[PDB]
RNA sequence: UGGUCAAAGUAAUAAGAGUCUAUGGUGAAUGCCUAGGAGCUUUAAGGCGAAGAAGGUCGUGGUAAGCUGCGAAAAGCUUGGG
RNA sequence: UGAAAUAGAACUGAAACCGUAGACUUACAAGCAGUCAAAGCCGUAAUUUAUUGCGGUGAUGGCGUGCCUUUUGCAUAAUGA
RNA sequence: CUCUAGUCUGUUUAAAAAGGCAGGGAUGAGCUGUGAAUAGGAGUGAAAGGCUAAACAAACUCGGAGAUAGCUGGUUCUCCC
RNA sequence: UUUGAUGGAGGUAUCAGAAGUGAGAAUGCAGGUAUGAGUAACGAAAAAAUGGGUGAGAUUCCCAUUCGCCGAAAACCUAAGGUUUCCUGGGUAAAGGUCGUCUUCCCAGGGUUAGUCGGCCCCUAAGGCAAAGCUGAAAAGUGUAGUCGAUGGGAAACGGGUU
RNA sequence: GGACGCUGUCUCAACGUGGAGCUCGGUGAAAUUGAAGUAUCGGUGAAGAUGCCGAUUACUUGUGGUUAGACGGAAAGACCC
RNA sequence: UUAAAGCGGUACGCGAGCUGGGUUCAGAACGUCGUGAGACAGUUUGGUCCCUAUCUGCCACAAGCGUUGGAUAUUUGAGAG
RNA sequence: GAAUACCAGGUUGAUAGGUUAGAAGUGUAAGUAUAGCAAUAUAUUAAGCUGACUAAUACUAAUUACCCGUAUCUUUGGCCA
């Protein structure tokens, strides 16, 4: 249940790359103000969401 | 689990107070001892606890 | 190589490199605003770190180059490093100890005016 | 493989997951709109549009049904005479769950359930 | 000869990894230096204290945390020489 | 400011370790990872110029049981990192 | 309030000896607070080679002490006969 | 030993002498960093949820409304101990098993008023020291007259309010 | 040891509940570790082969499971001498 | 009872899968031997079964890539269970 | 169905939710009325309530959307010219 011989340096560098690995969110840009939001989210920069306000941003 | 060191004050004061340490020889020699090494501390008595 | 005019810097920033990388490459080469959007909509702690760190770069450019918007310039290059450590204790059972290392992370972007 | 569908489970034992629908049925009434996990407002709905069918139409067994669900006084009182009244006529759907992407910390999925109209004031 | 087609070879990919070249980060080894030590020589001094020692507590600073000095006259005072 | 700020709480700053960029090779193959041969690609010098060398990578072929200590005798699944 | 048969979790555990279930005692050879007395070839032991500061077939610290080992391990640059 | 980069202040020919004079291992020592691995855990199956405020930044701070838990306590008041951890204000290097505007974290300031409380005190239990006497190489060991030694016995107060 | 009653102890398992396990976000170990572009079978051999010979099989690289091996890790075997 | 209740190998298959009854610790008692301390493949009772899987191997699901224009569907079949 | 992948669907749509209705579970609700001192019973009432499934219904949610992605070249044969 203990490593047996230390991996070689590929190995892990393998494995690391495979695993730690993050995928891009998908985007679309608001009707509204002209940012890339993330698709099917509320804009969080302007609140309008398919031509409808949702939230109130603050600072 | 009740253990070791149930911390009594009189026990410590009288059993290795400075008082408890110049009654007799070898305390005295304790004494010696710590000084020439030049302890900060050379007896719980520096610990002010009564 | 660097025209260190249009870089920005980030030493000792609260994460590791390992989570940090993966981040870096999904910007490295996108535009600024591709990036931008990228980094504020990932809720990594890495990406918040890249995120201070790409608009500090594009910002010193903007400075020194007046005439460079935000939609010219592209994210030429992104190095993360690794940066100082700190050791703490954590106790395990039968008065076993074990070490518990904290790592920090440098990040170097340096933008450039898009093709 | 998985039975019992119909739930979400929320993660909890079954009385925690009721007096957690109940709360934040409660709530949703009061306020008219809140920002919650997109799981726990997805079935607040499926309860609240459940309620909201059985208010629409006013009598004491009604009202007293509603109240083993709806312990506040105040807010059964107001979905029996300001909201049912506009959604007589809706034959359903009278929520709105929309996303709002993942929270910063713990990456959850936030969202944000109103009503499709407002109540009378 | 051009095109289509059949046949036999071959180029164009690297999710990743391996090796050089150009570059950094992490780390503090090597080199250099000394604010502190070690081993001896040659002289001098070899005790201190009930006229209260050695060693400490407390307190004393325009303001100090520690050390040191000092002892409510408390990081000093008087006399004399420099 | 300073001779210097890859001299900014620190001189000279290597190795282990983590990276970036460029070049080459690799997804039909059983390699103590090395050596002896060797096509192609890239860098470079000569010979009027694409064939010989200094080079880095290397398809493919041949050979090859890590090291130390201890034993009549070890790749040994004896010992140690 | 004091004890631990049986069983289970735990056993790189929350705990260097618990916890989850249960059981015995429970007006007495009872539990317990607060002081004191017995120190190592000795003490103590309703007696198991037990305990005596989480380790006891002779405690711990300092000194003799760098004790002695027919035992094990290690012993660093090169060439020639 | 020659050319470069780096470095910015001491090295060293020839001959001769002297060693703490050459490391690849001793389950070596010291320090740094890989590996397992972004994997196991993140510490009990009493449970959180919404809104608002503060703040650059809020699922974790503060406030409010619901829900849940203990309730011969997981409550309150005093010991044994700890010794500023207490209060006000400010701040987030580290530390808090995450985040943090918060903390028993840090910094500054402030805070403990006794004739009636607990000690001190006058007394003694067990026990300790102990002139004299007696016994021992020393150092001491025994031990009377005495003197110390509380968990004990002895003069005095209750209610309410205020920061 | 036997009898009565009672039962998922068993033929014989299935379903449900709670804490882990699974994915994501934050924080973040341990023992082990000469390295590794480490396949199998039949043989040989310090006499049980990931490293040798012959032969066979196999596009490259992960994740979730289970330990058959690496005479696994842990304890200079406690048994024998 | 059944048509029949086979013989062997595989660390007398299989404890990093489970069980501790026995064997093989420290308790106690009995039998025998020894003056005794004790001894006895003589007997009876009580008496912790650790480890989150790195590689190989196997049970499954994917990522990348090739199949020589690139894709979408229907299938012949080596081979295997 | 572990994350996967496949499959269904995405305003040109019944994919999910809501709602309507049904196959069905519970077996006669609340309120009111009658009778009884009361407990309670009867009528209202195959009631009320729950409908993990099935069939409809755009009422709500799948957006006026973002990335990948084709006969290289040499030799020969056959057809066409
Ligand atoms: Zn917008």
């Amino acid at each position: 249940a203990v490593p047996k011989f230390k991996p070689s340096k590929s190995r892990s560098r393998t494995r690391r790359s495979i695993n730690m690995r993050k995928k891009i969110p998908q985007f679309q840009e608001c009707s509204n103000c002209g940012n890339l939001g993330v698709r099917h989210r509320i804009c969080l920069k302007c609140g309008y969401y398919r031509n409808n306000q949702y939230l109130e941003i603050g600072l | 689990m009740k253990r070791t060191y149930q911390p009594s004050r009189v026990k410590r004061n009288r059993k290795f107070g400075f008082r408890a340490r110049m009654k007799t020889k070898g305390g005295r020699l304790i004494l010696s001892r710590r000084r020439a090494k030049g302890r900060m501390k050379l007896t719980v008595s520096d610990e002010k606890k009564k | 190589l660097v025209n260190r005019r249009y870089t920005a810097k980030g030493k000792n920033l609260p994460s590791s490199p390992k989570k940090v990388r993966p981040i870096a490459d999904n910007i490295r080469g996108e535009s600024y605003i591709k990036a931008i959007a990228v980094l504020c909509s990932m809720p990594n702690k890495g990406a918040k770190l890249l995120e201070k760190v790409v608009k500090s770069a594009a910002s010193n450019a903007m400075y020194h180059n007046k005439n460079l918007s935000e939609d010219m310039i592209f994210v030429k290059t992104v190095m993360v490093d690794d940066g100082r450590r700190r050791k703490k204790i954590w106790p395990r059972a039968r008065g076993r100890a074990d070490r518990l290392v904290n790592r920090n992370c440098h990040i170097f972007v340096e933008v450039d005016e898009k093709k | 493989m998985k039975t019992k569908l119909g739930f979400n489970r929320l993660s909890r034992k079954s009385s925690h997951r009721r007096a957690l629908l109940k709360n934040m049925v409660i709530s949703f009434f009061k306020h008219e709109k809140i920002s919650s996990t997109k799981t726990k407002l997805f079935e607040v709905k499926r309860f609240a549009e459940r309620l909201i069918t059985r208010a629409k139409v006013d009598t004491v067994h009604n009202r007293r049904e509603l109240s083993k669900f709806i312990h506040d006084k105040h807010i059964l009182n107001k979905l029996f005479t300001k909201i049912s009244p506009v959604f007589r006529q809706r034959s359903g759907g009278y929520t709105r769950m929309i996303k709002l992407g993942k929270r910063y910390g713990d990456a959850a999925e936030m969202a944000i359930l109103e009503l499709v109209e407002k109540p009378l004031k």
